């Protein structure tokens, strides 16, 4: 019902392109830093693998072995009561390319756990980092995180990539956004906890 | 059975006007450079096709050498290199005003080109959707006038493939390999129909 | 020799000499997610940038705003033009506009985000091609529509019927009801029935 | 006439009028050591030319030094570039660099040449690619390793595992006993795994 | 499939390019002049395979004649001698900027050619690698001005099979048919990786 266990951690709580992560251990839920949706949040970018780099044996075996595939299992969770508003835009971008604030550098393509705040590459939010307008997204594996009808959100990304194996370090495969439409309206500030759980994660 | 991505990204395009001197040029196989082909190439991330020139060598006041390079081997860096005779080079001897045409086969290295990489092998530079080159000479010697000889290649992406669908292209491009962006949204009132 | 040997026809598709015939690719594997008809993904909703009063383009511009203290008067309205004007950059008017002659139903969703306390009652009436699009709340409560109780029921689906050009407008039945600006989201896809043919370039 | 009439594609091999179609050659008879496929001649193992501080070719250069009086230092080490340095004149690196891509496993020999009073311990580690390759016997001895008794077995074979880059050392565990300087010689080859693709020609 | 002997050895190289006045040149016909395919041939003793070649004649500021003469017969003297018109002699009449193509069969007298020979019949002057002489000329008459005609012959073996496995070439070469020559293992130490 709401007590999904996922190894030695237990919590308490849309298949991306309809193709279910599977093979060609350390699947766990990390819980990262919760975000805090203000009125004036434009949006929050997590790259994987790489948002995973410091997070235990997750991090630890994406170092040491170059070529890993993982498949995520991404809990996104915007607790609230039955007085608040709003609405955030979880998707997953396959091949990110950002535009730049010349190539973009890297501390920023990679920006691990804390990923990248769009309200501080380019951070405009209505040409998706590339030049394409911010409604034309909905074609990716996306959920509306509506407070009057939901309050988690689960997207299933499988290993999107051309190889079948890969470096993590330098390529990140998929990158959750959360971007939001409508406005927080509350009668100023609301969390984000954001737990993701690698399944399917392969090694050379 | 327009719709079909056989159809639509499977049409022959011009993917580069050039114009010879009887010197030379090379040219990196890029699909991208039009953004007619571009912005229906990057509504998918990754599309597989095996390629199809037909040169077309219009003189302006003869035999044509279309030699495609694969990956790894040397360009030309002289009329008279060695590389131009290179038997790993496969070349075309076609006459001025008549056209050429010939099929090369998926040559990326991994299971589909690269349209958009997010990270490091530079962003954009990826050895994955490199074609190869190709390099044009107009085989004669010392023709005691210069007639160049525009040449207008024509390449069909057949057995098209898409994956990934992406966003449609709005606003125009500035760089080569590159997503980076200098209102598409025209304005009405809201309730005005 | 036939008439027209030697010309170069480029919607001629012929099989060609290869000029690497040894060469064995690296074989296909299969990535997910392949399209192999653009009907598969106009089936897909979007946003619409319907609030184009918004002198530049950003998120808030996928938002229709709805007012409190407001009776009988006019949410948004929109043409059905799928080549020009609201429709030209979502996905309909990205791949509509490819193509000469667009022949398919379509299904038109919107979505209302607005606070758990509040309701409100909009009538969305269809005007079908050849009318004039009504001005005012009765003409259009008089026509097709279907009474949404946004304060229930929180996402409405209206299949708009087989087009091959019709008007849309959105009105208060009664009051919007405040808790002690409200937004609207608005979506656009095409029924499986959606044709294409013609294939253009613009220009 | 189809596009592409009366063009010498020089990768189209198509068959053509003889010129003397009465002349009856020679007949072929069975030579013996017909070599079908490169792969069956690269799985012979062929001499490396490891000791390359040498300035200029001889046959000691086939010839890796091994001292006496010597606990964990390192014997020889080489990366695995099969195009440039060391592997480009073996039999590996002259028939490799025809071509661009190789995908395949090697099997790495040595062969100790020493006195059969002399013994030593000798660790040989494989460090994959993207790890960097150890500079102490320490780091080298906690990988994957083969622990060869050169006293007591003069030849082993090891099986670098699948590649399509790596790093390779040798170290002393224990201190060479010398009867009252040494060479080592390796090899290289071919697993039949190895593929060969896209052949190139080097200028 | 690439590494093949019937793909490695068997693709078209330019095994000469002449220049001929509107006059003549003879070639015994000898693959090894060609380093890139000298340094393929040299890894293996015998090699036989049928011949095949086309050649594309390119003027510059007609017909030509290219006569395969086999083994014993004469060679020409003059462009006007009587052996241009032996009936022996194939010969194929092509129009300069067009191209010929033609195959020979095994001339050799062995059950394969001699790549290598320890002995005499001179260490490297054998008659059993000799496939005959191409003998070329623009047939035209006191025509008033003189046109060079650049002459490109692509000879492609075809049916090729090799034996005795030889030991690659590393340095140049300085001779035809001898393996004079006049180091190659560059220098790193011996332990840095």
């Amino acid at each position: 019902v709401q007590q999904i266990t996922l190894g030695n951690s237990t919590i308490t709580t849309v298949v991306c392109y309809a193709e279910w992560p599977e093979y060609l251990s350390v699947c766990r839920f990390y819980t990262l830093d919760s975000k805090t949706w203000t009125t004036g949040s434009k949006g929050w970018c997590w790259k994987l693998p790489d948002a995973l780099k410091d997070m235990g044996v997750f991090g630890q075996n994406m170092f040491f072995h170059s070529l890993g595939r993982s498949g995520y299992t991404v809990h996104v969770q915007c607790n609230a009561t039955k007085f608040h508003s709003g609405c955030l835009l979880v998707v997953v971008i396959p091949e990110h390319q950002l535009a730049s604030h010349v190539s973009v550098k890297y501390t920023f393509t990679h920006p691990g756990e804390r990923g990248i705040d769009l309200s501080s590459p380019v951070k405009d939010v209505i040409y998706n980092m590339n030049g394409t307008l911010l409604g034309n997204l909905l074609i990716f594996p996306h959920q509306f995180i509506n407070l009057r009808t939901n309050n988690t959100a689960t997207i299933v990304i499988p290993y999107i990539n051309s190889v079948p194996i890969d470096s993590m370090t330098r390529h990140n495969n998929v990158s959750l956004m959360v971007i939001p439409i409508a406005p927080l309206t509350v009668p100023p500030s609301l969390p984000i906890t954001v737990t993701i759980a690698p399944m399917c994660t392969e090694f050379s | 059975s327009e719709t079909d991505v056989e159809c639509f990204l499977g049409r022959a395009a011009c993917v580069h006007v050039t114009e010879i001197q009887n010197l030379f040029n090379d040219w990196k196989i890029n699909l991208s450079s039009l953004v007619q082909l571009r912005k229906k190439l990057e509504l998918f991330t990754y599309v597989r096709f095996d390629s199809e020139y037909t040169i077309l060598a219009t003189a302006s006041q003869l035999v044509v050498q279309a030699m495609y390079v694969p990956p790894g081997a040397p360009n030309p860096k002289e009329w008279d290199d060695y590389t131009w005779q290179s038997a790993s080079n496969p070349s075309v001897f076609f006459k001025v005003g008549d056209t050429s045409r010939f099929s090369v086969p998926y040559v990326g290295l991994a299971s589909a080109y690269n349209c958009f990489y997010d990270g490091y092998s530079q962003y954009g530079i990826t050895v994955l959707n490199h074609m190869g080159s190709m390099a044009f000479r107009i085989v004669n010697e010392h023709d005691e006038h210069k007639t160049l000889v525009k040449i207008r290649v024509y390449h069909r992406a057949k057995h098209v493939e898409a994956w990934i669908p992406r966003a449609p292209r709005a606003l125009p491009y500035t760089s080569i390999g590159r997503t980076n962006y200098p209102p598409v949204i025209k304005k009405r009132d809201i309730k005005s129909y | 020799t036939l008439p027209g040997s030697g010309q170069f026809l480029t919607t001629d598709d012929r099989q060609s000499p290869s000029a690497l015939p040894n060469y064995e690719p690296t074989p296909r594997i299969h990535i997910p997610g392949k399209v192999h008809n653009l009907l598969e993904i106009i089936q897909v909703d979007t946003l619409i940038p319907m609030n184009n009063t918004h002198t530049k383009d950003e998120v808030n511009s996928y938002l229709i705003p709805l007012n409190a203290n407001r009776q009988n008067e006019q949410v948004f309205g929109t043409n059905l033009f799928i080549g020009d004007g609201v429709f030209k950059t979502t996905l309909l008017g990205e791949i509509v506009q490819y193509y000469t002659h667009w022949s398919g139903s379509l299904r038109f969703s919107l979505m209302y985000t607005g606070p758990a306390l509040s309701s409100a009652k909009l009538i969305l009436a269809y005007t079908p091609p050849g009318a004039r699009g009504p001005q005012d709340r009765r003409e259009a409560m008089l026509g097709t529509h279907v009474v949404w109780d946004i304060g229930l029921q929180s996402t409405i689906v209206m299949t708009i019927p087989w087009t091959s050009a019709g008007f849309l407008s959105c009105w208060y039945q009664t009051s919007l009801i405040l808790p002690p600006q409200v937004y609207l989201l608005s979506f656009i896809s095409a029924c499986p029935d959606f044709k294409l043919r013609l294939m253009k370039d613009t220009q």
